[PDB]
RNA sequence: GGGGAGUGAAAUAGAUCCUGAAACCGCAUGCAUACAAGCAGUGGGAGCACCUUUGUGGUGUGACUGCGUACCUUUUGUAUA
RNA sequence: AGUCGGCCUGCGCGGAAGAUGUAACGGGG
RNA sequence: GUCAGGUCGAGUAGACCAAGGCGCUUGAGAGAACUCUGCUGAAGGAACUAGGCAAAAUGGUACCGUAACUUCGGGAGAAGG
RNA sequence: GGGUAAGUUCCGACCUGCACGAAUGGCAUAAUGAUGGCGGCGCUGUCUCCAGCAGAGGCUCAGUGAAAUCGAAAUCGCUG
RNA sequence: CAUCUCAUCCUGGGGCUGAAGCAGGUCCCAAGGGUAUGGCUGUUCGCCAUUUAAAGAGGUACGCGAGCUGGGUUUAGAACGUCGUGAGACAGUUCGGUCCCUAUCUACCGUGGGCGCUGGAAAUUUGAGAGGAUCUGCUCCUAGUACGAGAGGACCAGAGUGGACGAACCUCUGGUGUACCGGUUGUGACGCCAGUCGCAUCGCCGGGUAGCUAUGUUCGGAAGGGAUAACCGCUGAAAGCAUCUAAGCGGGAAGCCUACCUCAAGAUAAGAUUUCCCUAGGACUUUAUGUCCUCUAAAGAGCCGUUCGAGACUAGGACGUUGAUAGGUUGGAUGUGGAAGCAUAGUGAUAUGUGAAGCUGACCAAUACUAAUUGCUCGUGAGGCUUGACU
C-alpha cells in the first residue's frame, strides 16, 4: 500500500527516463510554402492542391 | 455465399438437386436410412417443419412430432444422404419463421391453419 | 520430413455415401517453391527452405530480391524451412516446386499454426481458474486469482505460477489429422478436424511424427 | 475481444449515439462542410453515404424512409432534391473527410466532413 | 444430460412414477449420462400397489433427454422430457411394458428387451 | 513577465526589494557506468581529463581488488524482522 | 597339502526415512 | 408551510407530456484483465451456502371457491381457478 | 419413532430433571411478529460451470493535481 | 490457489507365502501422473448414503483474511440453568451483533524501450538450455484354455470403446448477439389522416447475421532408444566345494536421460547460412580506427497515413496510387416474414392482390468513388591490431 523506504532521486529520474516526447511529422506544403502537420489540413484550409472556404 | 470462392466450389459439388419447396408449417414425411445391421430400410418421420436454416450445405430444418404422448423434435440436415426423401403432405398458414412456440402448446391449441391457393 | 506452406481458407463438412458428416478444414496450397537447399557441409544440418504466395516488387527488400534471383524462384509473402533427411531430397533442387499431391487421402499429418489472440485474460479463461461465490457475502472478488502462494516459507511467489496474462496468438500444432481430399486442380488440401488461427493464416502440414 | 467486429461506441448509450449520429447528418446535409472529431467523422460516413444512396431514387416510400431516418423535413427535401440529383452518377464516396489538428480546449484530434462537389 | 438431483419420469411399468437420479455411474468425477446411461436414481412416487417402493434405490438406464441425442450425420434428436428405465442389481430391466419412445443407441445386448418392447424406435 | 535605455555608490539594492545558509530542484563541463549481486565505505590501485612542471606535483574521477550486516535506546544478549 | 574356530584389539560395513534446492567437508575438489 | 395543469389512472402512485426550468464546471479516444451496475442464457433446478443470502418468481379488476383451528371478531387476498 | 438415499438440526415420545416448577409466575393459547428452528411447492446463474452482451471505471491522450509512509540504500534465490 | 516429503492410497517392477487358479497377506524398489459427490454438524474430524483404479499420510505461520467469507470462539443487548446477599460470574447454553488500505521494493505473470553482439542491413536458422505433457476404467480376443474334485478361473499378447484432464476450433448442435427484421402497450410529436420517430429496463414480446463462446466438434497422453532401482542371472576365484562379483559378461520399472509439444544466441561462449549496401577531396598535427572543413546520405529503418481475425499502451501483420488497406457503391448471400402506396372485399375491425415483397451491423466478390502526398528524420563513405594459413 505504500513504500518502506523514500525512493532516491537516483531511482525516480530512472523511472522518468521513458518519459521523453517526440516531434511531429511535419511537411512543407509547396502549393503555399507553408509548415503544415503531415497529412492535415493547414489552418487556412489548404490540403494537397485544395481549398476549404474559399 | 458469405464463405470463399474455393469453400463455396467445394461444398457444391456435394449439394442434392432435387428437394421440395417446403417452409416452415408444414407437414412433412422424412425418409431416413436405417441400418440394422446388414438391413437396410427407411423409417418414415412425419411432423412440422418448425424451423428452417437455409446455408446452402449447411442448410438444415427441425421436425416436431407427437410420438406415444411424448414430443419428438429431430433436426435435418438437408443434404445429409440418410434423409432418403421428403415429401410434403400439407402447407400451413405462419406469420413467423420459427414456430418454437409450438414447443409449449399441445393438442387443439398447436392446430395450424392450412394454406390454400 | 518436407512439408506444405498454405492458407487456412475455412471450414466445411463432406457428407460421405453412409450418411456420416466430416467437420473439414479447407487448406489453400499456393505449389511452394524450393528457395534454397542446405546441407551438411554448408550449414551443419539439411534442410529445404521453400516460398510461397506472392509479394509485390515494392515490399521486397534488395537483400530479398537477391536471395530470391539467385534461385528461379519469385519472391512470395513467406519463406519456410523444413528439415529433412537424406532420401527425403533425391529429386528435390533449388527453383523445384513442391506442390499438393506430396500428400495422399487417408495419410495422416500434422498441422501446425498460429493461434487466435485472445489479447490479456485473466485466470479464468487462461488456466481453467474457478470463480468464487457470486452472492453469499462475497466481496468485490469474484473473478481475481485468490492465493498466490504461502506464508513466509517461502515469503515469495515461485516460477511458472498461473497468473493473468496474453493468451493465443501462439505457434500451436495439431497432430493425428486425416487427409479427407487432395484437389490438385484446385491446389487445395482437405482435412479433418480444426487446425490452429484464423482463416486466412499461415499453417505448415506435415507428415505425422507419430508414425 | 472485439474480432471483426463494426460499431463504434465514443462513450454514449446507442440511443445517445444514434440520435448524435442523426443530428450530424442533418447539419452536414444543410451546411455541407463541418468540424467534428476525427472518429466521429469516420464513423459519419457509414450514416451519411447510404441516404444519399437512398435519396437517389425519387419515390415516396423513399422519402419516407429518409424521414424516418432523419427526422428533419428540410433534410429530406434537400436530399431528394439537390444532393440525390447531383451525386447520381457517382458510384460512392459523396464525403470527404480531412484530419485538421486538434481541439484546444481538449487536444482531440479533428476533422473536416465535406460534400465532394459542393459550392 | 442427466445429474445428480435430475428428476425422471419413467417410462416403464415397474411401479415407478418419478425418480430422482443420486448418481452417475462408471468414472470418477463423472458429470452427466445421457442416452445409454446407467444411473443410481431414488423413488420419488410410485403407484400404490407395485413392487417398487418410494425411497428405493435402484438402478436405471436414461433412455429419453430433453438435450438430445447427436447423430453421425449432424443430426439432433430431442425429446420433450427426461426418462429412465430400472432395471436390475444386474443391470437387467424390470419392466414388460415400454412407454413412449426410445432411441436405437440401446441396441445392445443388456438393453435389447427396452428396444423389443417400445412402441418406437427412432 | 522580461530585454534594453535611464536613476542610483550599488538594480542577482526593482518593490515577493539588506544580507541571502541548508534541505530541495535545474542546466553545463570532466571522469565513470548497460555480464553484474548486499550498510555503499575503507585499504590498495590502472586508466582518463585538466592544471602546472620538467614533480617521487596538484585537482576531479575510479576499472579491478582485500576487508566490511547504519545510528540511538533498552537489554544477559540486537544487522536484528 | 596346511586346515579348523575361540579370544583381544586398529580401521572400516549395515542398522540410517521429510517436507523451497545439492544442503550432515564453507566450496572446488 | 403554500401552489401544483394534460392523457390514462382510485390516486398527490406510475408512464409520457404542458407551463416553467434544466443537460448536474474536466473532456477526447480505446473498447484488455479485473471491479461495479444491468440484460439474456442449453441441460439440470438448492446439488450452493452457516443459512435459498442474493436473485428469479408472485402481483390488477370482477366472479367462483377456500382447510385445520378460533377468544366467533378472525384465520382469509387461506389455498386455487 | 417420523421425516431424507443418507438428518449432531427439526418434530413426536420416553424420564436417568448433572442442574424445571407455579405472579424473578407454571402449562397452553386464536390473532399478531422485517422474531428463532425445521420441512415442502413454485422459481431461479445460488450452484454444476460459466458464456455473451450493455453502461460506468480500469487503459491511452490533453488539462488540474492528492494521500498514508519514509534511518539510508548499488533493495535476487537457496542452504546454513 | 497451491508447493514440497515419502513413512505409497491407485497405477508400474520384484522376493516370500500357511502362493493350485482367482484373489489375497507380507516385505523390497518406485513420488510420473492421479487421488469422490452428498446428508448431519460452525466444524476439522466423525458417522452415514452412493461411487471410484484409488478416495494416501504429512510439511508449508496447524500454507493461503494488504485474495474472499465470518458460521464457531472472544466486546458492548438479552434470557435460561447454576453460583453469589449483591455488583456480577461460568466445567455451560440460547437469540443478535461495522472485516480498512489506490502496491514503493523483492517475487511472480505478461508486454515494451536502451544498449551490446569486432562496418551496416534484410531474411532464414542451429539448439546450450527451459517449460508443458506423463492418469486410468470396462468390453472383446487369446479361452472357458492353463489351474482346479468341482466351484470358479488366469499369466503373456492383441483389438475396441469410455471417464477425468488438456488443447485447438466454430462445419454441426446451442447460447448470446442493446447499430438486423417483425409484433404490440401507454404517451408525446412530426399541421391532420395515413405513415413512423422519441421515451417507458433494449418499454415489452418473437426471431436472428457475423464475432465470441460450451454444453458443440476434432485432436492428445503413441511407439521407440539409452542408462538404471529392487530383483533374476551367466561364467568365476578369494575359500579344491559353493558363490550374481572380487576380474569379465547380461537382463530388469508408470521412475531417470532422451523421445512428443512450445520457447530459446543478453548461450556477453552473444553461434550459423543466403543475399544486399557503402570505393570524395582536402588541410592541421597529439602521428593515429587522430581533428576540422567541403562533397556525400546508400542498403535499410522509423515517423506519418488506411488498417487488422494483432493489441491496455506497445509490439506484431498488411497496404500507401505502378493501390483493393479501410470506407462507400454494385452484385450475391443471409435474417425477418408479406413494406409503402394503390386497388379490391367488408358497416368496421381487418383480409387479399400488386410481390416472398420491403428492409436487411459485422459476411463473400467485384469496383479507385472517398481517404492512404508531394515528404521528413535516422542510418554513411570499404570496417583496428597481432599471428597463422593459403595467396
Ligand atoms: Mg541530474
Ligand atoms: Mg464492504
Ligand atoms: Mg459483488
Ligand atoms: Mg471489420
Ligand atoms: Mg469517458
Ligand atoms: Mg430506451
Ligand atoms: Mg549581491
Ligand atoms: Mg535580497
Ligand atoms: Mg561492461
Ligand atoms: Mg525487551
Ligand atoms: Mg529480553
Ligand atoms: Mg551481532
Ligand atoms: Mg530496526
Ligand atoms: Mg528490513
Ligand atoms: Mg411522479
Ligand atoms: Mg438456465
Ligand atoms: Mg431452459
Ligand atoms: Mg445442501
Ligand atoms: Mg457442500
Ligand atoms: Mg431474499
Ligand atoms: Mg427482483
Ligand atoms: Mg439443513
Ligand atoms: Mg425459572
Ligand atoms: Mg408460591
Ligand atoms: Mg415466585
Ligand atoms: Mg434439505
Ligand atoms: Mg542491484
Ligand atoms: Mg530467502
Ligand atoms: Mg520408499
Ligand atoms: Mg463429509
Ligand atoms: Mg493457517
Ligand atoms: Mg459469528
Ligand atoms: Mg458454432
Ligand atoms: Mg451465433
Ligand atoms: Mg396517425
Ligand atoms: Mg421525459
Ligand atoms: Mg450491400
Ligand atoms: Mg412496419
Amino acid at each position: 500500500a505504500v513504500q518502506q523506504n523514500r525512493k532516491s532521486r537516483s531511482r525516480r529520474d530512472m523511472r522518468r527516463s521513458h518519459d521523453a516526447l517526440t516531434e511531429n511529422a511535419l511537411t512543407v506544403d509547396q502549393a503555399t510554402g507553408e509548415t503544415h502537420r503531415r497529412h492535415h489540413v493547414t489552418k487556412d484550409g489548404f490540403y494537397r492542391g485544395r481549398q476549404l472556404f474559399a | 455465399s458469405g464463405k470463399h470462392p474455393l469453400v463455396q466450389a467445394i461444398e457444391n459439388s456435394q449439394l442434392k438437386t432435387d428437394l421440395p419447396e417446403f417452409a416452415p408449417g408444414d407437414t412433412v414425411v422424412v425418409q431416413v436410412k436405417v441400418k440394422e445391421g446388414d438391413r437396410e430400410r427407411l423409417q418414415a418421420f412425419e411432423g412440422v417443419v418448425i424451423a428452417k436454416k437455409n446455408r446452402g450445405l449447411n442448410s438444415a430444418f427441425t421436425v416436431r412430432k407427437i410420438s406415444s404422448g411424448v414430443g419428438v423434435e429431430r433436426v435435418f440436415q438437408t443434404h445429409s444422404p440418410v434423409v432418403a426423401k421428403i415429401e410434403v403432405k400439407r402447407r400451413g398458414d405462419v406469420r413467423r419463421a420459427k414456430l418454437y412456440y409450438l414447443r409449449d402448446l399441445s393438442g387443439k391449441a398447436a392446430r395450424i391453419r392450412e394454406k390454400l391457393p | 520430413a518436407i512439408g506444405l506452406v498454405g492458407r487456412k481458407c475455412g471450414m466445411t463438412r463432406i457428407f460421405t455415401d453412409a450418411g456420416v458428416s466430416v467437420p473439414v478444414t479447407v487448406i489453400e496450397v499456393d505449389p511452394n517453391r524450393i528457395t534454397q537447399i542446405k546441407t551438411l557441409e554448408t550449414d551443419g544440418y539439411q534442410a529445404v527452405q521453400v516460398t510461397t504466395g506472392e509479394r509485390r516488387e515494392s515490399r521486397v527488400t534488395n537483400a530479398q530480391k537477391g536471395h530470391f534471383a539467385k534461385a528461379g524462384v519469385a519472391a512470395g509473402r513467406l519463406v519456410k524451412e523444413f528439415r529433412v533427411t537424406e532420401a527425403e531430397l533425391e529429386g528435390r533442387e533449388v527453383g523445384g516446386t513442391i506442390g499438393v499431391d506430396l500428400f495422399t487421402v487417408g495419410q495422416i499429418v500434422d498441422v501446425t499454426g498460429q493461434s487466435k489472440g485472445k489479447g490479456f485474460q485473466g485466470g479464468v479463461k487462461r488456466w481453467n481458474f474457478r470463480t468464487q461465490d457470486a452472492t453469499h457475502g462475497n466481496s468485490v472478488s469474484h473473478r481475481v486469482l485468490g492465493s498466490t502462494g504461502q506464508n513466509q516459507t517461502p515469503g515469495r511467489v515461485f516460477k511458472g505460477k498461473k497468473m493473468a496474462g496474453h493468451l493465443g496468438d501462439e505457434r500451436v500444432t495439431v497432430q493425428g489429422l486425416e487427409i479427407v481430399s487432395v484437389d490438385t486442380e484446385r491446389s487445395v488440401l482437405v482435412v479433418k478436424g480444426a487446425i490452429p488461427g484464423a482463416t486466412g493464416g499461415d499453417v505448415i502440414v506435415r507428415p505425422t511424427i507419430k508414425a | 475481444m472485439r474480432h471483426r467486429n463494426s460499431g463504434v461506441k465514443l462513450g454514449r448509450t446507442s440511443s445517445h449515439r444514434k440520435a448524435m449520429f442523426q443530428n450530424l447528418a442533418n447539419s452536414l446535409f444543410e451546411h455541407e462542410l463541418i468540424k467534428t472529431t476525427l472518429p466521429k467523422a469516420k464513423e459519419l460516413r457509414r450514416v451519411a453515404e447510404p441516404l444519399i444512396t437512398l435519396a437517389k431514387n425519387d419515390t415516396v416510400a423513399n422519402r419516407r424512409l429518409a424521414f424516418a431516418r432523419t427526422r428533419n423535413a428540410a433534410t429530406v427535401g434537400k436530399l431528394f432534391t439537390v444532393l440525390g440529383p447531383r451525386y447520381k452518377e457517382r458510384n460512392g464516396g459523396y464525403l470527404r473527410v480531412l484530419k485538421a489538428g486538434f481541439r484546444a480546449g481538449d487536444a482531440a484530434p479533428m476533422a473536416y466532413v465535406e460534400l465532394v462537389d459542393r459550392e | 444430460m442427466i445429474q445428480t438431483e435430475t428428476m425422471l419420469d419413467v417410462a416403464d411399468n415397474s411401479g415407478a412414477r418419478r425418480v430422482q437420479c443420486i448418481k452417475v455411474l462408471g468414472g470418477s468425477h463423472r458429470r452427466y449420462a445421457s442416452v445409454g446411461d446407467i444411473i443410481k436414481v431414488t423413488v420419488k412416487e410410485a403407484i400404490p400397489r407395485a413392487r417398487v417402493k418410494k425411497g428405493d434405490v435402484m438402478n436405471a438406464v436414461v433412455v429419453r433427454t430433453k438435450f438430445g441425442i447427436r447423430r453421425p450425420d449432424g443430426s439432433v434428436i430431442r425429446f420433450d422430457d427426461n426418462a429412465a428405465v430400472i432395471l436390475n442389481n444386474n443391470k437387467a430391466p424390470i419392466a414388460t411394458r415400454i412407454f413412449g419412445p426410445v432411441t436405437r443407441e440401446l441396441r445392445t445386448e443388456q438393453f435389447m428387451k427396452i428396444i423389443s418392447l417400445a412402441p418406437e424406435v427412432l
